[PDB]
């Protein structure tokens, strides 16, 4: 569903089911990554700990840490409770050392089924 | 809809008035449902 | 060659949209390619050695360790060569804060005042989104430093230049938003209009219809920027 | 016709037009390695001459602004040494008729 | 009009020459002085003053007296008024020229400040266009600030020549509104001369400058000695416009009255006045400059309302204003606004729908349309009762009118009219009356990039809303029946109705120039019926046969006689078919394996209008070529052929209807097998590209030269998965069984072709975005359903199913993304080419074919000496065949050898009659090899042409028709000898040669251009009326034979371009038209490069070289190689593994290992310690055919000796350049290292950076004459550098070629440029199979290059392309572009469509292109 | 500027532009009901007569071709050979 023409691909819309984030505060987040051992950026020295995550949130680099993973689990587990907002999104870039947490309004999401092990 | 009208509310803000060196403040168009 | 774009604004308070461009100078092997960073409000692409010297990394080894996470990593230090020798001049926070504030001043001014202009630049102009208020000069380095990676990481290349068009790091911007960027550009002429009855008052003066008239007036068209 | 290897003094440029009406022609080596003439879509171009040249602008009644032009400059041109207001036949193979002939009024 | 007399000739405005008034001319036309700044009340008696409004100017008062010039406010044309200017005034328009001049010529002596003497000087003298002239001389001359004493000559710069001997500084003048402000200078910063001194350029500094500019001078600007002199620029002597323009509203008597030019008049006066009233006064110097920069401002005003303010202060407090500019604002926009086709009149707009009923050139209106819709048609004697019947019927009843317009020009409104039937109708009265049925109409379906799509048809009234069109006028308009609407214009007059029905009429247009076809077919419907129809099998009972007999209005009554009478009365479908054909038409064509007994029903035949054998669909009944549209419409006349639609259609439309034709999804199922071969295929495809996968991702892809891995590889799994759909599209179109509706439609032609049935049936196959296999949008992955790095098919994007089967979410949703694309660049061709073609159009708008057949554009230019070099009309030209090109040497002795002097190589006794008596006939066998002589050079010459060896070319006269005619038109039985004469043929031809005359002027240029023009057609002609031929095959008789001969001359002289044509405009639309079908290996092709083309863009996207191996070795691929790499630009980075900088300072011993063999190795039969090392790569060392002597001694031929090199050589395991600097090194070093890497050329020539060879079939003669392709290689370049490539050994450098045309043009010349620019706009039009007749694109080519360079189509200029200052009116100011007119002394030809127009004439175009008079001769 | 009757270049059969613009302004005549020429063997409509009367030779009017140069041929429809 696109209008033809000048407007073609520009104008979209939205498939059945997807929403738009409505805008959560970071601050319980941040506020849990450093309570979940997110080594702040002030006290970070990378020649070492270059093995360091580094965890993201809204953009601004909050820190690092080492083992994400265990700090990933927490993160969709707090989520998939209720706990960290459902709209909460969070990406880990495994390969790239990034963790990456969004919670601005404007995200356009859908829902999924989730399969766990 | 019928009667040209904006289908808005009172914004009412409150005000601390302190001398320094309710209150009706606009109105919203409410987004229907 | 390069350009590494954020485009760091406030989630709330007044959306302050003001990039930051660490642009890296010169094509694949053009003379000593240098990298240069664009603060808002200075009229000249500063070296990048001398933003984190401003920031108080001073030390060569200090700022690149920021940059580049891995000493193995000879390539991109061999790519930042030029930007610790660009950056050479200065040694010191204050001069590199000095050199700042003269790329965002007239020659008039006082060294104080522009290491002072330079330091409320940095501190609420450069990178705002990470904070506005003081002591979180390591938090920026670090982000720029990371910028900067980003950049080269780009540069030597080792990454794809980012998809403009990879929908996730797009946004949609709805009735929530947009009637919130009114209502803060129209609570600003509020707060504006009510200050004009202090400054001129001497011895209940509030125009409702700003706002109204503001809001209904976007709504009735599709005028917002 | 002056054959040079790599280049002319723009000094030596200007030392050219200076003996008329003989005209210093000068072709770089490299511009001379192949004929163009010779070359496919280079039709046969035959220097008219102005008696010709008269019948023509008769024959056709027109003005020398109405035929079409080749510049000074043009490589078949310079080959064929035309002076400016020489007009040459243009023999060129058709495929509508066998062969057409135009002409252009050097430039 | 105006229904006085005058003596004065009746005449149509031939040219409008344009031109600045010199303040002489100002005054000498002008009939008042106007020295009053008001009017009336002369004490307070009323009337006007000697100053404003009558000193000799039009009347008012409804007075006549008007210099005795008489007649009042309506006869009379404003007669204008004169105001001298105290002082001189710049004119608005012209402070931009005005400057721009005195940055030209010098400010003391009025010389140009550059002569002929300087060099950059003559160039921009020689220029023609008197506007670019001036520019390029102004760029020139403004860098001068000192008027030159002494010019270094042609010789010697010791040697000084003399000039202009006035040695003065010039100002550098810069403008503040209307004031020039000049600052000198004694040079820039030079001691003893610092500081300028701003000084105002006063008008009378400048004018009396401008005068001192010589005729030569100002002329190689863009002044005219007479029309358009600087000086005349300046404003001394002003017009003054008299009340026709400037009126004045006096309501009745008793009130004041005075327009807002009028008062803006006063003011300038005033002014004047004041500053007059201040010299002769005497006065302060800033008072009197005072009062001039008032009145100056006030002439500036009055002309042009946009500088320092608005001057509003005319009789109103409130402030409006009112300029000459402001008034264009309302007269260049009103006229333009009018010029733009706003006020739509006598014409309607309505859905069509199709309909099989009306004839091919009706056109269905709805009663209700046509009752709105008037034609004015005068009460005559022969239309008296008719008239007066609709004048009775009135505006309501159909078959009335609306008006009846009576002598007076009075208008009875029969519709509100107390007499709406009580009118007699008077002899030469106009009704208005309803159009009715048979009436000539315009219909035209918007866009309207063709002729063809404003065509003009009979009415029809018809009932219910919506125009009716009848189906095959359907393409022509581009026009389906979904929804669009249609305008129908009515043509108000009768010579306007003739020009209608008797040029653009519908069946006028069937043969159309734009591909030298048929442009309306059968379709849709009536195609896949009348295949259907035609089958064998299909056969009518009588009962049937009666009314599709008497369907077909044309039948004669005769019943055919069944071609099955034995135990039922059973025609065939052909043959009832065969009644919509007329008589006399033959038709032969044959397909793959078409015999006489065409097994398939291959091909056709059709003898005297029964179609004696072959399925009748698009071939035959199609718009295509030779098919029997065609035919019958050359054969029998177009109007003939046009009802056969009608009769066809019927016919065959009656049939389907009782046949009936549908489609289902059954038609679009494969048999069970089909679909597991299908399934197959496309399985056996995914190995392909799993295979080339595991291959590659082992590392044993080799990278194709020039090419990728990742590029390679791609390339590779995009034609596998694509030969898979199409081997997959193959397997299921074999299937489909002759009854499959689908099948049924595509054998037919009416819509439908193999992708469809392909992509529904089998595969939907490869989706693709930017011809790439989907991308990995997500990363390293197409989407968040598959693992990263998925290169396979189903992952990167491999619609696997049919539509039928449906398509999996994924390739839903890549086919969404391929169809987006799709869908994108639709919207991109749709806007782009809309653009081209009115670009194109605006180009070629004005070419036309005069009288003499040459081609000329609005300023007389020849473009073309003939038309399409042939002088004949694209729609008068048929694909035929030119035998003598063809087969074998030996072959073509065989049929055109006659030779009587032997018993075996002559005409045999049988097919002459006085065959026998011409054995050994010396003098007839010295004519019959003459006749073969000439046979020989034409192949000769046509082999020359037609290097290719095609030998089927667009010509005139088909003469296979004619002799077939003849044939038929004699009953020539191929049983008996003919009577012919050997003399008959042999000199008949070379008589009717001497016949064809495109040309007609008695002088030699003419009778050579005449024998050229008709050099193909003649080659035709002599290899058709061979002797043998003529006797062996045709067997014409001398009656036969001198008809074929009357009749290829009638026919020949039918066939040549009418003097009149727009060809240019039909050029341009035959060049759009197509590409606004354009709807789409690796070059650009389709719009962007039309786009690219037209625009000569120098900067090309795809620039290309194809260069072809001198002619003995062609197939060496190996030499191919050894070209390609010396030709490749080869750097050293391009060689080089890697670089480093080692401190190593003794230039003996060495802290490298590997190195310390080869500084031993160089010291048998300065320096810096720091050594820059080149490792390099054998691989593309060797591959680029390089050694390292060869690398070394160009790095050690590059730098000098500022560099120390020295190579590992050709044996050593690891290849090594050391080089050193001969103390800031390690710097000077890596500078030199990227000198290396990057500037270094180690071999080819710059700027050609792939370089792939490809072979390529070509077609050439073998020895024993036949054509044969020969297998070449031809490399193929990403790189354009034609001059250095050319010279290169070993390619012919006679063949190669670039599609920059630029390149071509700059290196080899216009002619070949244009060569070249032909080929690459025809490639464009060629690569979507679309074909464009030859002469259509040659004009257009020819258009580019007229003017000895290329010049682009795609505007160039911001004013014109070939547009009169009347014209199209661009530009919200017109103003200005009059202004430059001015200035320039712009010559306006008038033929404009436009111009003619303003001027409310016809064009001399077309039917405007020549004048009718009254003869007096007629007995 | 005129050519005379002999030295005629232009084509002697009529363009189709011509007769489009004969039978236009011949018709334009008719229909203002001036005499026509021809025996009317049936026609009331004004073109179809002005085409009769080119049929049959019988139209009064001369042609002027301008050749590009500005001179130009007369010609007397009469002449023009109408094969179209
Ligand atoms: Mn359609
Ligand atoms: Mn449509
Ligand atoms: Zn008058
Ligand atoms: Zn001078």
């Amino acid at each position: 569903e696109t209008p033809e023409g000048q407007a073609c691909g520009l104008v979209k819309n939205l498939s059945l089911m997807s929403c738009i984030s409505v805008g959560t505060d970071p601050m319980p987040i941040i506020t849990f990554l450093s309570e979940w051992g997110m080594e702040p950026l002030e006290d970070y020295v990378p020649h070492q700990s270059p093995d360091a995550t580094r965890v993201f949130v809204n953009g601004v680099w909050h820190g690092v840490h080492r083992n994400p993973a265990r700090l990933m689990e927490t993160l969709r587990t707090l989520r998939r409770k209720g706990d960290i907002n459902p709209e909460v999104s969070m990406i880990r870039d495994i390969r790239e050392k990034e963790l990456k947490i969004f919670t601005d309004a404007g995200r356009v999401y859908r829902p999924l089924f989730i399969v766990e092990d | 809809r019928l009667r040209n009208l904006t289908y808005s509310s009172g914004l009412f803000v409150d005000v601390k008035k302190r001398t320094y060196e309710k209150v009706f403040i606009g109105r919203l168009p409410i987004m229907l449902r | 060659s390069h350009v590494a774009e954020i485009r760091s604004a406030l989630e709330k308070g007044s959306r302050f949209i003001s990039t930051l461009q660490v642009k890296l100078y010169g094509r694949e092997g053009s003379s000593a390619r240098t990298i240069k960073a664009t603060l808002p409000y200075i009229k000249q692409d500063i070296p990048i050695v001398i933003i984190f010297r401003a920031l108080g990394i001073i030390p060569d080894g200090e700022i690149l360790e920021h940059i580049c996470y891995d000493v193995n990593d000879w390539q991109m230090l061999e790519m930042l060569k030029p930007c610790v020798e660009d950056g050479f001049v200065i040694q010191d926070r204050e001069t590199a804060l000095d050199f700042i504030g003269r790329r965002g001043t007239a020659l008039g001014i006082k060294k104080e005042k522009r290491i002072q202009y330079a330091k409320d630049i940095l501190q609420k102009e450069f990178l705002p989104h990470i904070t506005q208020l003081e002591g979180f000069e390591s938090r920026k380095a670090f982000f720029l430093g990371y910028m900067i990676n980003r950049l080269l990481l780009c540069a030597l290349d080792r990454k794809d230049q980012d998809d403009r068009d990879h929908f996730g790091k797009k946004r949609l911007d709805l009735a929530g938003p947009l009637l919130a960027q009114l209502f803060k550009t129209l609570f600003k002429k509020l707060t504006k209009d009510i200050f004009r009855y202090m400054q001129r008052t001497v011895e209940l003066a509030i125009n409702a219809k700003t706002i109204t008239s503001g809001l209904k007036y976007a709504l009735a068209t599709g005028n917002w920027g | 016709i002056f054959v040079y290897q790599n280049n002319i003094t723009p000094s030596a440029m200007k030392l050219v037009p200076s003996i008329p009406p003989a005209t210093i022609e000068t072709f770089n080596e490299a511009a001379l390695v192949v004929n163009i003439t010779h070359h496919e879509l280079v039709p046969k171009h035959i220097r008219l001459s102005s008696d010709e040249k008269r019948e023509l602008l008769k024959r056709y009644r027109l003005k020398e602004s109405q035929l079409p032009r080749i510049q000074r400059a043009d490589p078949v041109a310079l080959y064929l040494g035309l002076k400016r207001g020489e007009v040459v036949k243009i023999i060129r193979k058709s495929e509508t008729s066998g062969r057409y002939a135009s002409y252009r009024i050097c430039m | 009009v105006g229904q006085q007399y005058s003596s004065a000739p009746l005449r149509t405005v031939k040219e409008v020459q344009f031109g600045l008034f010199s303040p002489e001319e100002v005054r000498a036309i002008s009939v008042a002085k106007i020295r009053f700044p008001e009017t009336m009340d002369e004490t307070q008696t009323r009337a006007k003053i000697g100053g404003l409004n009558d000193p000799r100017l039009g009347s008012i008062d409804r007075n006549l007296k008007c210099q005795t010039c008489q007649e009042g406010m309506n006869e009379c044309p404003g007669h204008f008024g004169h105001i001298d200017l105290a002082k001189p005034v710049f004119h608005v328009g012209f402070i931009a020229k005005i400057k721009k001049v005195c940055e030209c010529v010098c400010m003391h002596c009025g010389k140009l400040l550059l002569d002929e003497h300087n060099e950059l000087m003559r160039q921009a003298l020689a220029i023609k266009d008197s506007k670019k002239r001036f520019a390029a001389i102004w760029t020139l001359c403004k860098t001068k600030m000192v008027c030159e004493t002494d010019v270094p000559s042609e010789d010697d710069p010791t040697q000084l020549v003399s000039r202009g001997g006035c040695g003065n500084t010039q100002p550098t003048i810069r403008k503040d509104g209307l004031k020039l402000v000049g600052s000198w200078k004694k040079d820039r910063a030079t001691g003893d001369a610092d500081e300028p001194e701003l000084r105002v350029l006063s008008t009378e500094e400048i004018l009396n400058i401008f005068k001192h500019i010589s005729v030569k001078d100002f002329t190689s600007l863009g002044f005219n000695e007479v029309f358009s002199r600087p000086e005349w620029m300046i404003l001394t002597c002003l017009p003054v416009p008299p009340p026709p323009v400037r009126p004045s509203i006096s309501f009745n008597e008793s009130q004041r009255g005075e327009d807002d030019l009028t008062f803006k008049l006063a003011d300038i006066l005033k002014a004047n006045i004041s500053l007059e009233t201040l010299e002769h006064n005497g006065a302060p110097h800033h008072a009197i400059e005072e009062a001039e920069s008032l009145l100056q401002f006030h002439v500036a005003t009055y002309m042009d309302n946009d500088i320092a303010g608005q001057p509003q202060a005319l009789q109103k407090s409130g402030r409006p204003v009112k300029s000459i500019r402001a008034r264009l604002k309302g007269k260049e926009g009103r006229i333009r606004g009018n010029l733009m086709g706003k006020r739509v009149d006598f014409s309607a707009r309505t859905v069509i729908s199709g309909d099989p009923n009306l004839e091919l050139d009706q056109v269905g209106v709805p009663k209700s349309i046509a009752k709105t819709l008037t034609y004015p048609e005068v009460v005559t004697p022969y239309n008296i009762d008719r008239l007066t019947q609709l004048v009775r019927n009135g505006p309501n009843e159909h078959p009335g009118a609306k008006y009846v317009i009576r002598d007076s020009g009075d208008r009875i409104d029969l519709r509100y009219s107390k007499r709406a039937g009580d009118i007699q109708l008077q002899y030469g009265w106009k009704v208005e009356r309803h159009i009715m049925d048979n009436d000539p109409v315009l219909f035209n379906r918007q866009p309207s990039l063709h002729k063809m799509s404003m065509m003009a048809h009979r009415v029809k009234v018809i009932p219910y809303s919506t125009f009716r069109l009848n189906l095959s006028v359907t393409s022509p308009y581009n026009a389906d029946f979904d929804g669009d609407e249609m305008n129908l214009h009515v043509p108000q007059s009768e010579e306007t109705r003739a020009e209608l029905s008797q040029l653009c009429a519908v069946p006028l247009q069937i043969v159309s120039p734009q591909s030298n076809k048929p442009c309306m077919g059968i379709v849709q419907d009536t195609l896949c019926g009348i295949r259907k129809l035609t089958l064998r099998d299909t056969f009518i009972e009588l009962d049937q046969v009666l009314n599709m007999l008497y369907w077909v209005p044309d039948w004669d009554g005769v019943i055919p006689t069944p071609a099955i009478i034995k135990p039922k009365p059973l025609w065939s479908g052909k043959q009832i078919l065969s009644v919509a054909i007329p008589n006399g038409i033959h038709l032969q064509r044959f397909d793959e394996g078409t015999t006489l007994l065409s097994p398939k029903d291959n091909g056709m035949l059709i003898i005297d209008g029964q179609i004696i054998f072959g399925v009748v669909e698009k071939k035959t009944v199609g718009s295509s070529n030779g098919g029997l549209i065609h035919v019958v419409t050359r054969e029998k006349g177009p109007q003939v052929c046009a009802k056969l639609f009608g009769n066809i259609q019927k016919v065959v439309n009656f049939w389907l209807l009782h046949n009936g034709f549908s489609t289902g999804i059954g038609d679009t199922i494969a048999d069970g097998p089909t679909m597991r071969e299908i399934t197959e295929t496309i399985a056996e495809a995914k190995k392909k590209v799993l295979d080339v996968t595991k291959e590659a991702q082992a590392n044993l892809l080799t990278a194709k030269h020039g090419m990728t891995l990742r590029e390679s590889f791609e390339d590779n799994v995009v034609r596998f998965l694509n030969e898979a759909r199409d081997k997959a599209g193959r397997l299921a179109e074999v299937n489909l069984k002759d009854l499959n509706n689908v099948k049924q439609m595509v054998m037919a032609g009416s819509k439908g072709s193999f992708i469809n049935i392909a992509q529904m049936s089998a595969c939907v196959g490869q989706q693709s975005v930017e011809g790439k296999r989907i991308a990995f949008g997500f990363v390293d992955r197409t989407l968040p359903h598959f693992s990263k790095d998925d290169y396979s098919p189903e992952s990167k994007g491999f619609v696997e199913n049919s539509y039928l089967r449906g398509l999996t979410p994924q390739e839903f949703f890549f086919h969404a993304m391929g169809g987006r694309e799709g869908l994108i660049d639709t919207a991109v061709k749709t806007a782009e080419t809309g653009y081209i073609q009115r670009r194109l159009v605006k180009a070629l708008e004005d070419i036309m074919v005069h009288y003499d057949n040459t081609t000329r554009n609005s300023l007389g230019n020849v473009i073309q000496f003939i038309y399409g070099e042939d002088g004949m009309d694209a729609a008068h030209i048929e694909k035929q065949s030119l035998d003598t090109i063809g087969g074998s040497d030996a072959a073509f002795e065989k049929r055109y050898r006659v030779d009587l002097l032997n018993t075996d190589h002559t005409l045999d006794p049988s097919l002459l009659e006085s065959g026998s008596e011409i054995l050994g006939d010396l003098k007839l066998q010295v004519l019959l090899d003459e006749e073969y002589k000439q046979l020989v050079k034409d192949r000769k010459f046509l082999r020359e042409v037609f290097v290719d060896g095609e030998a089927n070319w667009p010509l005139p006269v088909n003469i296979r028709r004619i002799i077939q005619n003849a044939q038929q038109t004699f009953h020539i039985d191929h049983t008996k000898p003919s009577d012919l004469t050997i003399k008959d043929i042999v000199l008949g031809v070379k008589d009717l040669q001497e016949n064809l005359l495109v040309l007609r002027g008695k002088n030699e240029i003419i009778q050579n251009a005449q024998r050229d023009a008709v050099t193909l057609f003649c080659c035709l002609l002599r290899s058709r009326l061979a002797t043998r031929r003529v006797l062996q095959e045709y067997r014409l008789t001398k009656q036969a034979f001198d008809w074929v001969l009357s009749n290829i001359e009638a026919q020949f002289l039918r066939s040549v371009v009418h003097p009149g044509e727009m060809v240019g405009v039909l050029a341009a639309q035959s060049i759009g038209e197509p590409a606004t079908q354009m709807t789409l290996k690796k070059v650009t092709s389709g719009v962007p490069r039309l786009k690219e083309i037209l625009n000569v863009a120098k900067n090309m996207k795809t620039p290309s070289l194809t260069v072809y191996l001198e002619p003995g070795h062609a197939a060496d691929q190996e030499q191919a190689k050894l070209i390609r790499s010396a030709i490749e630009h080869t750097t050293l980075k391009s060689v080089t593994i890697a670089s480093e900088i080692y401190y190593d300072p003794d230039p003996r011993s060495t802290v490298i290992p590997e190195d310390e063999e080869i500084i031993q190795l160089h010291f048998s039969l300065q320096q810096s310690p720091w050594l820059l090392r080149l490792e390099l790569d054998r691989a593309a060392m060797n591959d680029k055919d390089l050694t390292m002597g060869q690398v070394g001694e160009r790095i050690k031929q590059t730098f000098k000796n500022d560099l120390f090199v020295i190579w590992s050589e050709d044996n050593d395991e690891k290849l090594i350049i050391r080089c050193r600097v001969v103390a800031e090194e390690d710097h000077m070093l890596k500078k030199i290292e990227n000198t290396m890497l990057e500037n270094i050329t180690l071999r080819g020539v710059e700027n050609i950076e792939r370089v792939v060879m490809m072979k390529y079939d070509r077609k050439v003669p073998s020895p024993t004459g036949e054509y044969v392709k020969e297998p070449e290689w031809v490399l193929e370049t990403d790189g354009v550098n034609l001059s250095e490539v050319m010279t290169v050994p070993g390619i012919d450098p006679t063949r190669i070629y670039t599609n920059s045309f630029i390149d071509i043009m700059e290196v080899l010349g216009i002619e070949a440029g244009r060569a070249a620019l032909y080929k690459e706009v025809y490639n464009v039009i060629a690569s979507d199979g679309s074909y464009v007749n030859y002469r259509h694109m040659a004009l257009l080519v020819d258009v580019m290059t007229t003017q000895g360079g290329l010049t682009s189509v795609t505007r160039h200029g911001f004013n014109r392309s070939n547009t009169g200052a009347l014209m199209r009116c661009s530009f919200e100011e017109t103003v200005e572009i009059l202004f430059e007119a001015g200035a320039s002394a712009e010559l306006d030809d008038c033929r404009g469509v436009s111009e003619n127009v303003i001027l409310g004439q016809m064009a001399p175009i077309g039917t405007g292109a020549f004048d009718v008079m009254i003869d007096e001769e007629s007995l | 500027k005129a050519i005379p009757k002999d030295q005629r270049a232009t084509t002697p059969y009529m363009t189709k532009y011509e007769r489009a613009r004969i039978l236009g302004t011949r018709a334009l005549q008719i229909s203002m009901n001036a005499p026509v020429f021809v025996d009317l063997e049936g026609e009331t409509d004004p073109l179809r007569i002005a085409m009769k009367e080119l049929a049959e030779k019988k139209i009064p009017l001369v042609i002027r071709r301008y050749l590009p140069d500005g001179s130009f041929e007369d010609w007397s429809v009469e002449e023009l050979i109408v094969d179209l």
